[PDB]
């Protein structure tokens, strides 16, 4: 079936603040969490992503930056 | 003196990091605050916890990794260029040889005076689970600074 | 027991391979004094824990060994001792001849070896020249030329950060010598406390120099009432660490003289030198009434009634009734106390002066006033909770 | 052949005040980094070399485990030659460094540069000796001092620490003067050879 | 010839620090333009 997203108070304020710079300007970020399909869904912690020449796009995802974060997010146990 | 303004998102994310690491009473959590210390009012716009290990029975036992600081600081440059390290926070009510010696370690990466913060994970008494403290010498003397809670327009809404 | 003849010689042969490049004059000068017990600049290792005030014969010898002293023990032997310790030798023939060594020679080392901190620890390359900048004009020519060089040392005090406190105290030592022979001893007493209050590692002096420094601390508070009173130095290890006779009790007798209020009792135990200055008699009366001025909050009356009669302070300060109006008037002009007075009703009300560190009956009454704050919780507070 | 982690401990004491035997000192420790790292990481994988300081200026970590010996040399900068000496702190920092790292479930080794006889406490050295045996930690004490310094608490820590064969420690004495520091360490069991378990 | 090799190894890695620092900056400035 579908999935019901359940954003806590920590993830909602962080995902919002990252995109509060400028009306025209666009940014992006990454969500992380551990859950199962069949309804339930959680988000542990999020962080913003760098903006490329294409702005928000599929090629704007940096596998080098994303891999370095998951190693830095492992220290506190929030890596998922 | 100076003033300190801490956003509610910083204190909300700092308490959950204490639970994410499953830290008991025998250990305490230490982290870094980010913001702009150039003005007279110190503001913390970002924070992240560090894997700080400590022994309660021995004040000479502490573990602080500086390698995660250099990598995290370079990762934040691609996120927000206006965010720099203004100091470091820590948990626990007590101030011992572990927290006093590491105050000069973050000073290498912090231009201004690192802002010291005692974070109460249990929220015991009155308000203000975290108090603003500045380091000054005449023996280490930590003076309290006014701590106000203020956020952005959409943050409070 | 020869510290510099044997212990210093044997331990010098053990370190730095075989000898620290000792010249034939090294062993020749050690046999000069023999049993006369003249250490004369013990040269690093021994010199750290051993001081010598005798005129050194080797002053021009170890100058070529400075490069060897760095690789032998520590670089702090040059900045904290040796050429910087020449002031302890009390040699008048060397006056203003140390600019080629304590200044020019250290300037050449700062332009070659140590650029800022050099290597090893800190404290070298700064205190070298900065110590002798103000110390040049202390003796000989008048202190007026030294005042212009004191501000440059105070700017580097907050800017530079050093672990040892001897560098910081070295800046206040020149400030004390400036106000020592001049007027305004309130600044001399202020810089003397910051120089030495309680510091174990810094400011290491013999027992004879502690009483000489206590003499400067005694004459510092005679001409001014600032920073508590003569009894402030009693709580600090100053009066308890010195003998009670030979005119070293001046600070102790003036503490009890405040409650007695008689100048003739203290004037009989002193000499004509300090009793001929009226400033000592004038500023002592301000501290005698000051005890009565602190009674305005809570001392005797438990109702916190504030009233001051001119007859009570007359016998305490040894001053007549008509001069009371001019005594409190001079206190506001100098910024000692803030408040208003009434000549018609003879009433004085002050905001505060400098409430002391005293204890006992004071802290006992302090708790009683806070009970009235808690009494309103049981009286006025419990009524609002029922609303 | 040998899979283990290496932690270089920088310790100073009163006996380290001499800065020149031939020319200068402590620069041989700087040059010895490239000989130890290349003989371990570049020779076989899953071998990392760290750097910490438990004495001298501050009891901190100079550099963590990296992929090159140059980052270790950056930690050697700003190091006071003369400073306080704490043995229990140096062993505790390395134990916490070896606890949190990558390539887990491996052998652990501590390489300490020792200029002193290390006289502090007898029970503190024995308590840390029995604890490091459970984590398979090898503390290599390299004697500097003046010629050879022995018959002290330094040898008492080595004598009481050895339950097993290769998992505990090895003694290396460095002769003062114009001698090669990297050659005595390379030929020693500290680098590869003995100690594999 | 063992003297200058001590300071040469330092400047060699300091160049790599500045190289890796600008390497992420060269790719960032091209993405920012």
């Amino acid at each position: 079936t579908k999935e019901t997203v359940y954003i806590s108070s920590i993830a909602l304020l962080k995902m919002l603040k990252h995109g509060r710079a400028g009306v025209p300007m666009e940014v992006m970020g990454l969500m992380l969490g551990e859950f199962v399909d069949d309804y339930t869904v959680n988000v542990v912690d999020v962080f913003a992503m760098p903006q490329s020449g294409t702005g928000v796009s599929v090629e704007a995802v940096d596998d080098v930056f994303q891999a370095k974060m998951m190693d830095m997010l492992k220290q506190t146990g929030r890596d998922q | 003196h100076e003033k300190v303004t801490i956003a509610p998102l910083v204190l909300l994310s700092a308490l959950d990091h204490y639970e994410r690491t499953q830290t008991k009473e025998n250990k305490r959590c230490v982290g870094v605050i980010l913001g702009d210390a150039n003005s007279s009012t110190i503001r913390v716009t970002n924070s992240f916890a560090l894997p700080f290990e400590e022994d309660e029975k021995n004040s000479d036992v502490w573990f602080l990794d500086h390698n995660y600081i250099e990598n995290m600081n370079e990762m934040c440059k691609k996120i927000n260029a206006k965010e720099k390290l203004i100091g470091w926070y820590h948990s626990g009510p007590k101030l011992r040889a572990s927290d006093l010696k590491i105050n000069e370690l973050f000073k290498k990466y912090t231009q201004n005076n690192p802002l010291l913060l005692i974070v109460d994970v249990k929220q015991q008494g009155v308000g203000l689970p975290t108090d603003a403290y500045v380091a000054i010498e005449q023996e280490k003397t930590f003076l309290h600074l006014p701590c106000t809670i203020e956020a952005e327009e959409a943050e409070e809404i | 027991m020869f510290n510099n003849h044997e212990i210093d010689t044997i331990l010098s042969t053990l370190r730095m391979e075989a000898d620290p490049s000792l010249h034939p004059l090294f062993e020749q000068f050690e046999k000069f004094y023999e049993e006369k017990l003249w250490f004369q600049l013990s040269e690093s290792l021994t010199k750290f824990f051993d001081d010598a005030k005798s005129t050194p014969l080797r002053l021009r010898l170890y100058d070529n060994f400075v490069s060897k002293f760095y690789d032998k023990i520590n670089q702090l032997s040059v900045v904290k001792y040796l050429l910087a310790s020449l002031k302890d030798s009390k040699d008048f023939d060397e006056s203003l001849k140390y600019l080629d060594d304590l200044k020019a020679q250290f300037q050449e080392l700062d332009s070659k070896k140590q650029r800022n901190n050099g290597s090893k620890d800190h404290g070298d390359g700064i205190l070298l020249i900065d110590s002798e900048i103000a110390r040049t004009y202390l003796l000989k020519n008048d202190l007026v030329k030294a005042r212009d060089l004191l501000d440059d040392l105070e700017k580097t005090l907050d800017k530079k950060d050093s672990i040892p406190l001897r560098i910081t105290n070295s800046f206040y030592s020149t400030n004390s010598q400036y106000f020592k022979f001049k007027n305004d001893f309130n600044s001399f007493y202020y810089t003397s406390l910051l120089y030495l209050s309680t510091l174990e590692p810094s400011t290491s002096i013999t027992l004879a120099e502690r009483q000489q420094l206590a003499y400067d601390l005694s004459i510092s508070a005679l001409l001014g009432d600032k920073i508590y009173n003569f009894g402030e130095l009693l709580h600090h290890p100053i009066m308890e660490t010195i003998v009670n006779d030979s005119n070293y009790d001046w600070l102790f007798q003036l503490l009890n003289a405040l409650t007695v209020g008689d100048f003739d009792k203290f004037d009989s135990l002193i000499k004509v030198q300090i009793s001929k200055i009226p400033i000592l008699a004038q500023h002592e009366s301000f501290l005698r009434q000051k005890i009565c001025l602190m009674t305005l909050i809570e001392t005797v009356f438990v109702k916190n009634i504030r009233m001051l009669s001119f007859e009570d302070i007359s016998k305490a300060t040894h001053l007549p009734k008509d001069n009371v109006e001019h005594l409190v008037m001079r206190a506001i002009s100098l910024g000692l106390l803030k408040g208003s007075i009434d000549q018609v009703n003879e009433l004085v009300t002050i905001s505060w002066v400098q409430p002391r560190i005293i204890s006992g009956d004071q802290i006992t009454k302090m708790k009683d006033r806070l009970v009235e704050w808690n009494d309103q919780v049981e009286k006025l507070g419990k009524k609002m909770e029922a609303r | 052949m040998v899979l283990e982690a290496t932690v270089l401990v920088i310790d100073n004491s009163e006996y380290s005040r001499n800065g020149d035997f031939p020319r200068t000192r402590f620069e041989a420790q700087i040059d010895s980094v490239e000989f130890i790292f290349q003989a371990k990481r570049n020779s076989n994988p899953e071998n990392t070399v760290g750097l910490i300081s438990g004495a001298g200026a501050n009891p901190r970590v100079l550099s963590t485990f990296t992929a090159e010996f140059g980052k270790i040399l950056a930690g050697l900068h700003d190091t006071q030659i003369e400073g306080k000496l704490h043995m229990a702190t140096a062993l505790q920092i390395a134990q916490l460094t070896l606890k949190h790292r990558q390539n887990k479930v491996q052998h652990q080794r501590i390489v300490a540069f020792v200029c002193s006889p290390i006289s502090d406490s007898r029970d503190e050295l024995i308590r840390l000796a029995k604890t490091l045996k459970k984590n398979n930690v090898a503390v290599d004490i390299i004697n500097f001092g003046e010629i050879e310094q022995n018959t002290e608490l330094l040898d008492e820590f080595i004598a009481a620490v050895n339950n097993p064969q290769e998992e505990t420690s090895h003694l290396l004495t460095v002769t003062p003067g114009p001698r090669l520091l990297y050659e005595n360490i390379a030929s020693s069991p500290i680098i590869l050879e003995e100690g594999s378990s | 010839i063992r003297i200058f090799r001590s300071e040469l190894q330092r400047l060699s890695h300091e160049n790599n620090v500045m190289l890796e620092k600008i390497k992420d900056n060269k790719e960032k400035i091209k993405n920012n333009r």
